[PDB]
């Protein structure tokens, strides 16, 4: 057991459960749905898919190759070797 | 259903969310009578 | 009110601290730009 | 289809991204409107 | 508008933070900027 | 009943959730008092 | 007093010292703002 | 082909690119409308 | 376009948000140098 | 008892809390006198 | 002296370097604040 | 032309963000630099 | 060959490395003209 | 010399670095405070 | 005795400890002796 | 040319990025440091 | 001489790292110090 | 010989070193012309 | 004898604690001359 230098007691230990100091109560028990207070509806149950706002459409699908909008082509392919666009050689080797 | 990536249900989620909305408007009350006062007590307005 | 399921994708022990938080920096942020850039709030500390 | 490292699929990713532009085309009719007052009330366009 | 497979490989965990979040940042900047660099915004608080 | 991610019961995050209020009530009333030496004191409302 | 569920999804070990710190740095700011835009808190330091 | 570290496949690899490129493309044809309009509407080189 | 192998070695949960937050962060500092060092574009939020 | 998810049980927490506490009050009394000092030697109520 | 039990919940590997830390920082704090807003204790360097 | 071995060393998700990154952050504070240390650049930007 | 900590081998890091001095050759490449257009218009060396 | 246990509930991989370096960090600090606000030390290094 | 979430004993913890207060003597006594030099030395007392 | 063994106790996926950076970063900040503080630098790039 | 266990209980890959960095990141700002109080230093580098 | 608790042996890390001693000495060297350019064409201490 | 937490034996720390203890004498002994050479050519003391 720890004697400690400034006296005793050291700390406070309660039984079975915790008795505030600044009155009852400390928390309100909630025994089912939020009982919300500034009023109601609280939320909006969707049901299916997203009934927005702002309008539709609202994505655009792909259905295969993306379709740049700034045009084709959007990449160079490689094949075989690592094509430089700066000359050769690229790298030394031990 | 099922349990998301966050470990909650969408029923879990959906009531968590009614306290996020209740406290935010609470939040949106309070600053709403403290914009009252600072007008009539400041000259922002006045 | 239609985004309650965005805490089954973002976790509530990153969102709630974030969205408490970077509510209370605003609120600090605000009163240190009405301190700063207006007399009459600078004065009402000063008092008389 | 597959989950991927997310743990999305493709469907779960599209109805997320659906929530994310309605939002932005609310927060853009907002700050349009913002802007209009702003122009009505403030020297910026005067 | 047909990006929305981004979330197959940028984490909502992340991804909607940070968007809500910079977006929140940058008002706040364009908001002190505007304070900053104008006489009609710093009056309109100063008020009288 | 369940451990939630965090943990706790509920009646565990409650009985917490009971330490949090009373150290805001105590906090509070401290504050209180501190103001009221700071009217007392100071040239704020004086 | 409505809230104290927030526990079962925020984890002690970060909401406990957010909170406490926050708190602790809210005030910290406060000071230095009545401090830095008042005679009479600069004076009482200075004392006579 | 075998997923690398990231864990996607050098064809989801490319896949992916072609939304960067694109994307990049996009912000680029706005910047050149937004220096010209810079252009027309201010000193630069005016 | 010789990259889009590049995913493949960095992660994208990294790479695209850092990819679309410094190129904002970039088009932030630029506003705010632009702002500093001209008179025009402070004019012309000051108007009149 | 359980340990609790930091690993200690509630006898162990007490146990290190009287610590704090000890520390708290030591630091309290050395900052008391070092106030007292501060006060003597100092113009801040003199 | 009731919260004995925090530490069931806060991890002391991080309350305990938090909580000596940030009472170092605040002690840092007071005593820049003081000296930066008094005459006294920066003449009481300054020396004669 | 030597050192084509380091990725086996350090983990290109680390390595390219930040050899990106800190290339990028080298030239603006080169910009920033010139910007403040020079009439002309901010001549430049000033117009006419 | 072996795999190496960061999940590469020897040739396919030697392979990255490829790509990594070409980019600095393409910025180099971008450098030198972008220093030649300030020396002609800007009073730097003129 | 009570707090010989601290180590088993705060690990010596966090608590010794920051011990020793924190400590240091109030060295310069206070290094940096006399040296702003004393004549004398300054003038001891400008020499003569 | 067990090992603590340290991964010490008590015996290894309190041997640890052994090193920490006596560092802190060594650092103590060389920091008086500074004082001492900076007072003779300095306006500081002086 | 004594401590080609540090590598076996730091690991090379920080310690070679925190070389190669710190250097850099040096570099930078020996760089303003001549700048802001001489005269000639700072005209080297106004010109003339 | 008589610490050299501590490397059983600090582990190398965070110590050497912080040791290392401090070290130098104490001499940086040693020199920025004198540096930024002393006339003979800042005209060291103007020469002429 | 045993792996080492960063993945190199002892071999493995002393040619690694070897590059970091190289590039070292290819930064010293470019460094001490770039001091001597200084020199000749800058004040410096001249 | 064991690996500690840190997965180094006592002996391969103490022989590891000789770099830095050497290290540091190095470090000394360079600083001692660059102090010299301070002493030497700036008014620090002269
Ligand atoms: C000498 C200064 C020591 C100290 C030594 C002792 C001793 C010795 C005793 C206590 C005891 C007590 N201590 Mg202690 N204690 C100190 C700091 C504190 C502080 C604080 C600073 O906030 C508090 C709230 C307490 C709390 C308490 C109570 C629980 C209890 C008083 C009961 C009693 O009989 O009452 C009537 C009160 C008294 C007889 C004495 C009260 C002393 C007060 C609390 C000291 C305050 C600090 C003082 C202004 C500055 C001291 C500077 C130092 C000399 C450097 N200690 C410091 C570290 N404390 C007593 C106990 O356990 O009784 C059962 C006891 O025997
Ligand atoms: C004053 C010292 C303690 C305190 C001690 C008590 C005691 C003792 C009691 C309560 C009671 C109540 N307290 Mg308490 N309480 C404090 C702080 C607070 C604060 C706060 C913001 O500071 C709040 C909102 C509460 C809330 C409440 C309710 C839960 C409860 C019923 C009130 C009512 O309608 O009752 C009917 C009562 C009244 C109309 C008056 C009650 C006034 C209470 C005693 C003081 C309230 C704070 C005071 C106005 C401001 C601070 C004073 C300065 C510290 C000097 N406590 C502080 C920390 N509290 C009561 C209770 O539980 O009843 C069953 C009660 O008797
Ligand atoms: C302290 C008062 C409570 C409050 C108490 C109630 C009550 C009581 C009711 C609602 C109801 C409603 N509330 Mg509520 N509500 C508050 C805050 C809000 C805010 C907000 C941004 O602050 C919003 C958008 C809402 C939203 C709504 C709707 C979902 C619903 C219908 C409103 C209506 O016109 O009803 C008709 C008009 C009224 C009921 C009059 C008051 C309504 C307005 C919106 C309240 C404004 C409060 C004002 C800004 C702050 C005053 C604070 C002072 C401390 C008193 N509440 C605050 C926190 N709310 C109603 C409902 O469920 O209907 C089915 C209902 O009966
Ligand atoms: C009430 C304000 C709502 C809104 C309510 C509606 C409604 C209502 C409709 C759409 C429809 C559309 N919306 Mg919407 N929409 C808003 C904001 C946006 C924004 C944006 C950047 O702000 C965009 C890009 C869109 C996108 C679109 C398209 C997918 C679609 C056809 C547009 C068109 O050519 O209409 C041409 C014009 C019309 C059809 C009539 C006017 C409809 C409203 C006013 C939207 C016009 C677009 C304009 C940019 C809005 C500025 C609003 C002001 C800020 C107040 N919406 C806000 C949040 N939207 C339409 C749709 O889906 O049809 C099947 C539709 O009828
Ligand atoms: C409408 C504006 C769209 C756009 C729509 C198109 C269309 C439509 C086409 C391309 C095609 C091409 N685009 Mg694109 N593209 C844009 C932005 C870009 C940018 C950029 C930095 O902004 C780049 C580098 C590219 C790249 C390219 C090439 C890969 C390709 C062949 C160009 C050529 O020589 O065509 C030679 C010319 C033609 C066939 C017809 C005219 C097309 C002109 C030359 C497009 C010029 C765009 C200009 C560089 C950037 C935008 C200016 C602003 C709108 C003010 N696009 C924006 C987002 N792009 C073309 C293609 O696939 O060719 C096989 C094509 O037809
Ligand atoms: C816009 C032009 C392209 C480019 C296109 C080419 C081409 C085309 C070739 C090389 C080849 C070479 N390139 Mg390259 N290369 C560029 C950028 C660079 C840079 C750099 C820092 O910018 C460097 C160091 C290199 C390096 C090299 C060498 C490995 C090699 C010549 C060795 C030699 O002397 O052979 C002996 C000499 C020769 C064969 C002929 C002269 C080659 C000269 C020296 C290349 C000079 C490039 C010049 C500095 C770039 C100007 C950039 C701006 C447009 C101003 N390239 C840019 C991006 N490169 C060569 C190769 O692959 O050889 C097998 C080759 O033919
Ligand atoms: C700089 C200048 C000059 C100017 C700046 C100008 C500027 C930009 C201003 C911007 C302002 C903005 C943007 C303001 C935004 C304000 C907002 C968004 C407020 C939100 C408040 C939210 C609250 C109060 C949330 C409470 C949550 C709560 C209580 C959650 C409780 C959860 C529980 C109990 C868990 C339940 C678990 C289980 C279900 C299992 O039971
Ligand atoms: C400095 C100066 C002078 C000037 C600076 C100038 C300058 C640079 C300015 C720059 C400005 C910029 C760039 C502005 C950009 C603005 C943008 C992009 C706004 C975006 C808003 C996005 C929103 C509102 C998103 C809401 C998402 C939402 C609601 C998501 C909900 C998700 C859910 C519910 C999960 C569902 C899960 C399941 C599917 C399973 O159900
Ligand atoms: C800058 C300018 C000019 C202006 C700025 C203006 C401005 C914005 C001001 C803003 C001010 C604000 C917002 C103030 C907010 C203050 C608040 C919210 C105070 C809260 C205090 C909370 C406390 C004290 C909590 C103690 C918790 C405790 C002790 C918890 C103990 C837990 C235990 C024991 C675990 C049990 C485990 C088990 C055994 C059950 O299992
Ligand atoms: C402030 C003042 C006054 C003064 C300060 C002065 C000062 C200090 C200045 C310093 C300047 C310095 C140091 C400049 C240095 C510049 C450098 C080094 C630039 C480097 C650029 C590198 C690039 C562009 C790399 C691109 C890599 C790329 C795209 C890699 C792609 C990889 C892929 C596709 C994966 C392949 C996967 C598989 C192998 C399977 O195929
Ligand atoms: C503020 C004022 C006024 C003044 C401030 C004054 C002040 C304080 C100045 C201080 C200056 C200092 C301290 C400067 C220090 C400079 C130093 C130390 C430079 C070091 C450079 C090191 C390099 C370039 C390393 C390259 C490594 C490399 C390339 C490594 C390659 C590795 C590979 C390939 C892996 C192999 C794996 C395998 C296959 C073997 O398994």
């Amino acid at each position: 057991e720890y004697k400690g230098h400034s006296g005793h007691p050291l700390i406070l230990k309660q039984e079975g459960e915790y008795k505030g100091y600044s009155g009852e109560p400390l928390i309100l028990k909630q025994e089912g749905e939020y009982k919300g207070y500034s009023g109601t509806p609280l939320i909006l149950e969707q049901k299916g898919e997203y009934q927005s706002f702002s309008g539709t459409p609202l994505i655009l699908k792909q259905e295969g190759e993306y379709r740049g909008f700034s045009g084709a082509p959007l990449i160079l392919k490689q094949d075989g070797e690592y094509k430089s666009f700066s000359g050769y050689p690229l790298l030394l080797n031990i | 259903n099922k349990v998301w990536p966050t470990g909650l249900t969408i029923a879990e989620s959906e009531e968590l969310h009614k306290h996020v909305i209740d406290g935010t408007r609470i939040f949106g009350a309070i600053a709403i009578v403290a914009h009252f006062l600072a007008y009539v007590y400041s000259p922002w307005l006045h | 009110m239609n985004q309650g399921r965005i805490w089954t994708v973002v976790k509530p022990t990153v969102g709630l601290p974030l969205l408490l938080g970077s509510v209370t920096v605003i609120a600090i942020l605000v009163h240190f730009a009405v301190l700063s850039n207006t007399t009459w709030f600078s004065k009402y500390w000063n008092g008389k």
